[PDB]
């Protein structure tokens, strides 16, 4: 019954499956009675070369500015508030292992998930996920200027008490409010297998102003030149990628080694990598690729912070041997 | 020995073997006329006694399993084996026209073909559905499709040293020409080599031979034989033609 | 260059002259092991027991019709092994060099005379290599029945690898032969002993598909599909027995067809046929035994506007009321 | 007496499954609404999330590249996926497309006739259409839903719809009268009493508004390195191979079941692709069971016979080693 290695095919599925985040434009005094479409507009930009260059060909850079047809979005000279609608389906973690070659590791992972299910049943992580819902980080750069950010979180035809998103800071997580705890309790239940699915529809109103600029999710252009800001279009309207929304709702890792010195949550990844900051925050030790080999292959009791991490990457998936 | 034309309209072949070595896409026409000999083999297994002499192919709709890239070149898709040998697949909404001669041609033998063809596969591909099986009297009784004629005169009167060079020159002149697989050329003398499908048949190692064919419209085609395929077996040169 | 390639082929701790001394020994050690063929049966299925293959240089060259391996370019011969351990002659065939051994050139004679002499019987050896002969047909070679006269003859199809190499090169040179579909469906562990599939693991063959407006798009699938009104007639109070007796619910009857008819026009060639079995079954829906006197059927969703000849679509309109709704569908969809 | 197996024996598939064609509808109006569901494209960024030694991690974390990934998702207005597929079944006695020795052919005809008057392909039909009833042909599309309704139509008769979220995937049920009638149809058309049976199955699944529909991934075998789904007639669908493998998971007789308790699809050496180790290595296989049936005439336990005449219903190249 001893465990030697990790399976050749060890693949978890997403237990937090988000839809795309479809954009709409509305007025804030009549948000509940308004829903105008937000369309991607097309604009010509002229190449302002701001990259570094020695004083050899800067005159050639200023001589021939090649224009680029960039897709950018302005709302309307009438609307005043972004309406994001996006859905999330939370599925039980146990019924998400997409492949496990060995069966002994499978029953070891099922016993280990149940061990966590007994002590803190996915309530800490759920509260943190719904705290990531609450502060409205869905808006990555759209959040940068607003007066009221209001997120309504509908759970199965039950419109919950609406959230103020600027009162909740980006760097601290709240365990007190009643709505966040009961929504997190439903998500904790869904994680269990006590409930087999939960559809959560979240609508965010951000009042950036009148005729201001939105910032949708960019898309990779075709490789045969045509370099320009091609934004995402979902149903003849702007939208954000479910990968951005999941990375927004995956920034729950405060239990990283260099915390007391950086004091900023990073998004959950296999070696603790933040692409905008650099210097991977969880290298060597505190890395699933050693922690679950210390938890399943060997058999000690990790502390609850590393236990919080090591089963928080299990909503994400993608491993191997 | 009455001769009649039986039209099998909108036959939807799913996953026919598009790969034919040097030719991927249109399957070997030997598949499409071995469908006729299988549909006659199982009919003379019953009490129908039909001898099918020729079959015309009308390619109404097509889809190749695969994806188009950024450039335009397709990429073929294959099932995952339970090492992948070269293979590719095609779906074909195509209609057959069967020249049938024998005791009698009637609507009851159309019902017998209706019963018999639902246990058959064409070029290794299952049949989803069929529209209608009807005896036709003239070219008008044929729906809008595009028949595959053998334009061997384009390949023969083509500039080049070798006939491949002629085929490359031929596809570089007219665009509606498609290189199609027709028959099998012998590579050895016949005999009872061991390990056969059916030990009593004489067995001959072969190599696929290829030609160039064209697509002719329904109400532009002249005559019906001009679009009917037939089997001819010269010594060591098995092949299906248009004559 | 060529001697430099021979020295770079074997780079051990042993000296370079000893490297040539052992490499030429392998050269006159592996020609008896490897064979020469134009067709290898392992190209169809890798798991083909035994080296099954054939040589087609014997057949003549004809300009009468069709295409066969003999009737083609067919310039480089295809060297074939069985085991990779007793095989390394392709360094002296490719390093083209195969043309140099084919054209009676004596510069390769000078290179081999510099190496370990013995060029002439090595030339004989790769030109009297044992020609691959077929002696067995296995379940993995494709065996197909084909008639001769009135009796079927078993035809085992041995795949043409030489033709494959010829077309791949010529098509690249063709650049725009229109028919240029690439099969990238073979991996590096090709135990097929053929040299030419080792040179090109991803062959370039013709794309022979019907002209590019017969390809089924989403629209074509939608054209074949037909629409049905959502109206649940089995209750729909105001419609008793199956007949639109009440004129109050009439405007819904135009509006449902106009909603599933707007921008749904379909030429007659793609429209459903008016089979008599549908009105027969709709008469058998509730009694009747014929179409009732003064009531006559109407596809709630106009046939032209993508309608089906189903049971759940058709209705009985009054004659004056049918005149009203047919003036409505004449005006709205602009037939 | 026979001495071996034939040299060109090849059965064909007795349960041909056509390609599924995905549609998007609303549950309230699902018997009329049928909007096409297309394969949209998105740009993902490489996460670079494999095991790699802790010295070099700064290289492949700070240089990501975008990959165009095809992703299928429902509309905001529609909240159900409609999987429509077809089935064509033919009798197995006729599925022997190729055979070499007539003594062997007489022996396998006699053994199939011996099973055909013993159970008569009933339990096989119960399990094959039971996999339709559990809706395992929605492999990862069923991990969360509300009412997954499977409606099965034979010829022109629409058999009662089956709520798939009441039948466990690991427990095969043999009490349902709809399942019994439909299994009698597949059993009689598998016996040879009929010569063809078409079965058209339409399944509605409530995955939710705007959620993700997962279709079959096309094997690219080309580099891209992107997720590329199957676009059938401009619409999503499953590779029919997957559909037949989903309906094929009927094997509850593989050695050592009391410990594992989950059904696996039928292959030759019992190789399912979830568990890497083959479940049926030796003295329980296909090849050492027809040898233990035909070559040495001896009655086998009926679970073994159910297995071997399940893979005989599959088809493949059951032949000699040569």
């Amino acid at each position: 019954v001893t465990l030697k290695s990790r399976p050749e095919n060890l693949s978890f599925a997403r237990c937090l499956n988000t839809t795309e985040a479809k954009f709409w434009q509305t007025d804030f005094l009549k948000r509940h009675t308004f829903k105008l479409p937000l369309l991607i507009t097309d604009k010509a930009v002229l190449a302002s070369k701001g990259h570094e260059m020695p004083p050899d060909k800067l005159e050639k850079e200023i001589m021939d500015p090649n224009p680029q047809k960039s897709q950018s979005c302005t709302l309307s000279t009438e609307c005043d508030t972004l309406r994001i609608d996006f859905g999330i389906k939370v599925l039980p973690v146990k019924e998400s292992m997409y492949s496990c070659s060995d069966y002994n590791y499978r029953t070891a992972i099922y016993q280990k998930i149940d061990e966590y299910i007994a002590e803190d049943g996915f309530l800490t992580l759920a509260k943190r996920y719904v705290n990531n819902i609450a502060n409205a980080r869905f808006l990555w750069r759209n959040r940068k200027g607003a007066e009221i950010i209001e997120t309504i979180v509908t759970i199965e035809d039950k419109e919950y008490p609406s959230f103020n998103s600027k009162s909740f800071n980006l760097d601290t997580f709240v365990e007190d409010n009643a709505t966040i705890n009961e929504i997190a309790q439903q998500i904790a239940d869904t994680f269990a297998g006590k409930r087999e699915y939960l559809n959560i529809y979240v609508t965010c109103f951000v009042k950036i102003g009148c005729a201001m600029e939105v910032y949708p999710s960019q898309e990779m252009t075709f490789d045969d030149d045509d370099k320009g800001k091609k934004l995402f279009k979902f149903e003849g309207s702007a939208g954000m990628h479910s990968q951005k929304i999941n990375n927004a709702l995956r920034t729950i890792d405060t239990w990283y080694p260099d915390y007391t010195t950086y004091e900023f949550p990073i998004p959950v990844e296999n070696y603790g990598a933040a692409r905008s900051i650099g210097i991977p925050f969880r290298p060597d030790t505190k890395s699933f690729y050693k922690l679950i080999d210390r938890m399943i292959l060997k058999n000690e009791d990790l502390p609850i912070e590393d236990k919080h991490y090591v089963m928080a990457i299990l909503i994400r998936g993608g491993m191997f041997s | 020995m009455m001769k009649g034309y039986i039209l099998l309209e909108k036959v939807n072949i799913e996953n026919a073997n598009a790969f034919n070595n040097i030719i991927v896409g249109i399957p070997a026409i030997t598949s499409f006329l071995g469908f006729a000999r299988a549909l006659e083999r199982k009919l003379n297994a019953k009490e129908i006694a039909i001898r099918i002499n020729g079959v015309g192919l009308e390619f109404h709709e097509y889809e190749l399993k695969g994806y188009k890239n950024k450039r335009g070149q397709y990429v073929t898709s294959c099932p995952l084996p339970g090492h992948i040998m070269n293979q590719a697949y095609i779906d074909l909404n195509m209609s057959f026209l069967l020249e049938v001669e024998g005791p009698h041609v009637d609507m009851s033998t159309c019902k017998s073909i209706k019963s018999t063809m639902e246990t058959l596969r064409i070029a290794g591909g299952i049949i989803r559905n069929y529209k209608k099986i009807r005896l036709i009297d003239t070219l008008a009784d044929i729906p809008y499709g595009y028949f595959l004629t053998l334009r061997q005169d384009n390949l023969n009167d083509a500039a080049g040293d070798d006939m491949l060079d002629k085929m490359i020159h031929a596809l570089q002149q007219e665009d509606t020409l498609v290189p199609i697989a027709v028959g099998f050329k012998a590579l050895s003398e016949v005999g009872h080599v061991e390990g056969q499908r059916d030990p009593e048949k004489d067995h001959c190692f072969v190599e696929s031979i290829f030609s160039l064919g064209g697509f002719e419209c329904s109400k532009i085609l002249e005559d019906i034989n001009s679009c009917l395929w037939r089997y001819k077996t010269e010594e060591g040169l098995y092949l299906c033609t248009i004559i | 260059m060529l001697r430099n390639k021979i020295l770079a082929a074997i780079s051990q701790k042993i000296p370079e002259e000893q490297k040539i001394n052992k490499y030429i020994e392998g050269l006159f050690q592996s020609i008896d092991k490897n064979h020469l063929a134009t067709h290898v049966a392992k190209f169809t299925e890798t798991n083909s027991p035994g080296n099954i293959g054939a040589y087609d240089i014997l057949s003549s060259d004809m300009n009468c019709g069709y295409l066969d391996t003999a009737n083609a370019g067919w310039k480089e011969p295809d060297i074939v092994t069985n085991d990779a351990k007793y095989k390394r002659p392709q360094g002296f065939v490719a390093m083209t060099v195969m043309e140099h051994l084919q054209e009676d050139s004596a510069e390769l004679r000078h290179e081999m005379e510099e190496l370990t002499d013995k060029y002439d019987e090595i030339r004989d050896g790769i030109l009297n290599m044992p020609s691959m002969q077929p002696y067995r047909t296995n379940q993995f070679i494709k065996q197909v029945f084909f008639p001769v006269g009135g009796s079927y003859h078993l035809l085992s199809i041995l795949p043409s690898t030489v033709l494959n190499y010829e077309v791949s090169d010529r098509l690249y040179r063709s650049k725009i032969p229109k028919i240029r579909l690439r099969l990238l469906s073979s991996n590096a562990a090709s135990t097929t002993g053929s040299r030419l599939v080792s040179k090109n693991k991803w062959p370039l063959v013709f794309q022979a598909l019907p002209p590019k407006f017969l390809e089924k798009n989403l629209a074509k699938a939608l054209d074949k599909e037909y629409l049905l009104p959502d109206i649940n007639i089995d209750e729909l109070e105001g419609v008793d027995n199956g007949c639109l007796i009440d004129e109050a619910l009439l405007p819904l009857i135009i509006d449902e067809g106009k909603r599933k008819g707007e921008g749904n026009y379909r030429p007659r060639h793609l429209r459903d046929e008016r089979k008599e079995e549908t009105v027969q079954a709709f008469l058998d829906k509730y009694g009747y035994c014929n179409i009732p006197v003064g009531y006559e059927v109407h596809h709630i969703v106009p046939l032209s506007q993508g309608g089906a000849d189903s049971i759940k679509n058709m209705i009985m309109l009054s004659i004056e009321h049918h005149e009203r709704v047919t003036e409505a569908h004449a005006s709205y969809f602009k037939w």
